[PDB]
């Protein structure tokens, strides 16, 4: 009311929205027209559209591979080499792209294990994922919504919001130094 | 008899 009304960053991408300058901060963070950031877990600091997502990831990415199922095994091998290291793959099912990504964090070692759909905000709630490690008479499952690539990960692991385990945990469920970790993707 | 896929660091 009787405030100037801003256009928003992103009008240059299509956004058709004008807001006043308090406004316009909360919205430019929830834009559809805002581009998507490299859902790689901070080597690569490509940027562009969402349809521009897979093409990249098929050309400067090439060693991801990507597995046919709504249910897969997730054998991350090598978890007790010397260092923080990072594990990630793709997984085709429901007509969508599936990023599921293990990282390993340096701890007062600490491991990241999170689901994230190659789509919209919007897209990602008529999902659900499944990460379980199983071994004789032991199983850690973790339920939730995969994230968007548009909001990404780095929010959800700095508040744990995923499967969140440690060495001693690692090592009760590791099989000649590898870990297999169980993904199940739902339609909900 | 589900697809595993040996996933190995990221270089
Ligand atoms: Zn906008
Ligand atoms: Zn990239």
């Amino acid at each position: 009311a009787n405030s100037v009304l801003f256009p928003c960053k992103y009008a240059s991408s299509g956004c058709e929205i004008t807001l006043p300058h308090t406004e316009k901060a909360d919205h430019e963070e929830l834009c559809e027209f805002r581009p998507y950031s490299c859902p790689c877990p901070a080597s690569c600091k490509w940027q562009g559209s969402l349809d521009a997502v897979m093409p990249h990831l098929m050309h400067q990415h090439k060693s991801i591979t990507t597995l046919q199922g709504e249910d897969i095994v997730f054998l991350a091998t090598d978890i007790n080499l010397p260092g923080a290291v990072d594990w990630v793959m793709m997984q085709s099912c429901f007509g969508f792209h599936f990023m599921l990504v293990l990282e390993k964090q340096e701890k007062y070692q600490q491991f990241f294990a999170i689901v994230q759909l190659i789509g919209t905000r919007k897209q990602a709630e008529n999902f659900a994922y499944r990460l379980e490690l199983n071994g004789h008479r032991r199983r850690l499952t973790w339920e939730a919504t995969p994230r968007s690539i548009h909001e990404g990960i780095a929010t959800a692991i700095m508040n744990s919001d995923c499967l969140v385990f440690d060495t001693s945990i690692a090592q009760l469920f590791a099989e000649n130094g590898n870990l297999g970790i169980n993904v199940t993707i739902s339609m909900c | 008899p589900k697809p595993t896929c040996m996933v190995p660091p990221m270089p």
